[PDB]
Formats: structure tokens, sequence, C-alpha cells
């Protein structure tokens, strides 16, 4: 079903079978690295990531010891690093925003089993654009995992309301209840969870 | 949507950026401090290390890889890893290794952690094509979007400027690093005794020991060299002025 869908749910709890498999994971989790909901590194290396794809790619967020933890993640979860997209943080006149001040912010690309038919090389690993509210990534990311991977099934992770997408399935706690069209999923959900709790 | 219009016209976002307190003082203090620029021709593969003396305050390490001749010995990151960085390091000291876009980028992580730093900072050098939006980046099999920077990754033993160098593309073939990452560390005033490992002619510099397998001459003298350093000279950071 193309058209957004979303479950407020906390993933360290949800049952992420019910989901099925996706071309394209991306996340942006909250690093223990608190002015929210934080999760530690074992929490992080426990997330049943493995089972939400066969072949696909997975954008990962990080940033300051996460760059290092994020990579552990990554390759724990069975995925291989094979790019970094880095987004640098402009105003309205396209000017640049610990040891240096940070003008940028980093995503890991990693890839997981054959994944065939994408659009490898459309965009490059740049991304120039403004920043909107804090703690906000860039709609861009959207576009270019669109261009790689078009019309698939693509889940995100510790999402926020303004994160939800067509073709995309938001998990997120700051969310709106649940929302999903899917005919296969909806079943798969109501099995696993029939009076709507985790 | 800078992606969109690149993805419409071959111009990579970065194009874009515009502009891409007088911190003079610092900079006229750094070169005032500066020893003279010292270079050794050494096949460093073949080469021992630990004849490099003093231990060094900040080593900056340029490896020539593979990737970097696309269009044209190349170091891999087997040979890399091999080298005994902390046979030289200062106890307390700074590392600056350029890794490329591709496995460097992990690779060079254990690297810093094998040599037993830490990473405090990634330095991306972001390059833009305004000087050629008409030419296609041959890729990487692993890649996934065409790859248009360089890593330079810094690392920390022991206990003003933005983390980006925005430049347009090298001519094919050309593998220098922009100077600016030069300036970057200076002005970090992390102390005196600086190696380039890897330099060239075209990078020797005041201020800085270069060693390398292509430079033409050498003028490298350890006892002389420490004597630069030796008392009442030996704790400054490069940012005061000389001790009368
Ligand atoms: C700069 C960047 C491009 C890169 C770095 N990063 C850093 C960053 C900042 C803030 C957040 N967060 C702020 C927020 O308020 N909420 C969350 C965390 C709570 N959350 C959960 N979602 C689910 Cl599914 N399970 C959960 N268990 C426990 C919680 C939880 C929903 C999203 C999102 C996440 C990452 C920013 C962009």
């Amino acid at each position: 079903l193309f058209p957004p869908q979303w479950i407020c749910c906390d993933i360290r709890y949800l049952d992420v079978s019910i989901l099925g498999k996706f071309a394209v994971v991306m996340a942006d989790p909250p690093w223990d690295i608190l002015p929210y909901g934080t999760l530690t590194d074992d929490e992080m290396r426990r997330l049943n990531i493995p089972v939400l794809q066969d072949d696909g790619f997975l954008f990962l967020w990080v940033t300051g010891r996460a760059m290092e933890l994020g990579r552990e993640c990554l390759n724990l979860w069975g995925y291989e690093r094979v790019d970094e997209i880095i987004w640098v943080k402009t105003n309205q006149l396209q000017r640049i925003i610990h040891w240096l001040n940070h003008g940028k912010e980093h995503c890991l690309v990693g890839v997981k089993g054959n994944p065939q038919g994408f659009n490898q090389g459309l965009d490059c690993d740049v991304i120039v654009a403004e920043v909107r509210s804090t703690s906000h990534k860039p709609d861009e990311i959207y576009g270019m995992i669109e261009r790689l991977s078009p019309g698939t099934r693509k889940i995100e992770l510790f999402g926020r309301p303004h994160n939800v997408q067509p073709n995309w399935i938001t998990l997120g706690n700051q969310l709106d209840g649940i929302h999903l069209l899917d005919p296969d999923v909806v079943a798969r959900f109501k099995q696993r969870y029939p009076d709507g709790i985790i | 949507d800078y992606c969109q219009h690149f993805v419409d016209t071959g111009h990579r976002p970065q194009n874009f950026i515009r502009d891409v307190e007088l911190i003079r003082l610092k900079d006229e203090l750094i070169a005032k401090s500066n020893t003279p620029p010292m270079y050794l021709q050494a096949d460093i593969e073949a080469f021992d290390i630990r004849e490099l003396t003093p231990k060094f305050d900040v080593i900056l390490l340029e490896p020539p890889l593979e990737e970097y001749y696309r269009e044209t010995k190349c170091w891999t990151w087997d040979d890399i890893m091999k080298l005994e960085i902390d046979e030289i390091a200062a106890p307390r000291s700074f590392i600056f290794l350029w890794c490329g876009s591709g496995e460097g980028l992990d690779l060079g992580r254990v690297c810093l952690r094998k040599w037993g730093y830490r990473r405090c900072e990634d330095i991306c050098w972001i390059k833009t094509n305004k000087n050629n939006p008409g030419k296609t980046k041959t890729l990487d099999p692993k890649a996934v979007f065409q790859r248009t920077k360089e890593h330079c990754l810094m690392g920390i033993k022991g206990t003003v400027d933005i983390d980006l160098i925005i430049t347009e593309e090298p001519e094919i073939g050309n593998i220098e690093k922009p100077v600016e990452i030069f300036h970057i560390i200076e002005h970090f005033c992390l102390g005196r005794r600086r190696l380039h490992l890897f330099g060239r002619d075209s990078t020797i510099r005041p201020g800085w020991l270069t060693v390398g397998p292509t430079l033409t001459n050498s003028n490298y003298n350890a006892e002389t060299y420490a004597s630069y350093f030796s008392a009442p000279n030996s704790y400054l950071t490069g940012c005061t002025e000389e001790i009368e």
C-alpha cells in the first residue's frame, strides 16, 4: 500500500517480524552520547534489524562516538558499509552553519545480501540543504532513497510525525497510534496483537 | 533540492555553497615558531620508523591509496596497518590520516585504534565539479552513490575551524590533498614536532618534517632536528612567542 503508514511503539518490544521484508531500512537512533528517550549500546546491538531485510540497503545516521558504535551495529546486524553520506548544513544564503565546529552530519550506508535492480550512481554522497528544526534530518534523503530503489517497501526506525512518507512505514514512540494499510501487514498484526498492545 | 538538481544537470550539490574576527596573529605566531622545514627521502615500507626521533606531537599520514589512481607503488590498508606508528608518537599526540572514501573509512579507524588513538574529529574534503559538470564518475563496484569527497580522520592519544574543506576536484591523477589541512592542523596549536609521512617535494613546509619515498633531496639530521626542541622550547604549542 503506497500511502504513508506508521506504528506508535517501542522498537525494543515490537515484534518486527509482522512487518515483512524491505528494500531499504533507515534509522536515526537516539544514541546515548539525554534530552529525549535514549537507548543503551546493548539495546542498540540487540535491535532485531536482521529480520527486516534479505537483500537491501541500510541508511544509519550517526554522530560523535556513534560514528564507531554505529559501524559496530551495522556489522553486527549483518551489513557491509559501502558508502557514507554527509549532509552539509547551510542557511538560506547557502553558507555553512569538541575540537572543531561541526558543519555536517553523517549517514552510513550499509548493504546486505545481493540487492538487484537498484539505480546505484544516480546521486552523490553529499547533501546540501537548509536546517529545519533541531534533530530533523533533511528531506533530500527520501528523494535519494526513492531514486535508488523506486516503488519498493521501505521502513524508518525512530521516526517522528514529519518523517511519514509514501512507500514508507514509520516506527516511532511519539506517533499518532497505528495506521496500517498494507493487507499482509494488517493481517500479521491482528494475529500477533489481537487487542492492539505491546 | 540540490540532489535532484545534480540528477538533472551533473552539478554536485556542493557547487552551490557560498563563501567556500582577525586570527592573523595566530598564523604569524605559528610562522615565527615554525622550525625550518626538514625532509628525508625514505622508502617507508623498507624503512625502520624508529630512526625518526624525537617523538612527534602531530602525525599527518598520507599513504598512496590505489583508489587515488582511478585513471592512472600503491599502499594497501594491509600495508598501512603494519606501520609501527605508535613507536614514534608522543604519549600525548595527534594523528591526521587521509582515508579516501571507500574501505579506508573503516580500516582507517582500525588503524587509529591499533596505534592507540581515539577519533575525535572527521574532516571532509568536499570536491566541487564547477569546471566540468559533464563528467560522470566511474564508481567503485561496492559504491551506491557517486563519491565526491575524501575523509581525513583526527585521532588523539593521551590526556575556529570547521570540519569541512571545499575545493574543486583536482585534475585526474593529481593526488595532492588541499593545503588547507595544514592550516586546520597548525591552528590547533598541538606542539611543534610535526611529521608528514608520504609527503612529497611539493608538500615540504616550515614547521614540518616530511618523509616520503619520492622526495628528491634530504636534509634530515636527528641531532639537528632535536636541537629545535631542547629546552627552553620543549613544550611550546607553536602558537606562542619565541623565548628570548
Ligand atoms: C542530525 C541528524 C540528521 C543525525 C543525528 N540525529 C540525532 C538524533 C536526535 C533526536 C532523535 N529523536 C528525538 C525524539 O524526540 N524521538 C526520537 C527518539 C525516541 N523515539 C523512539 N522510536 C521508537 Cl520506534 N522506539 C523507541 N524506544 C525508545 C525511544 C524510541 C522516536 C525518535 C527521535 C533521534 C536521533 C538527528 C538527525
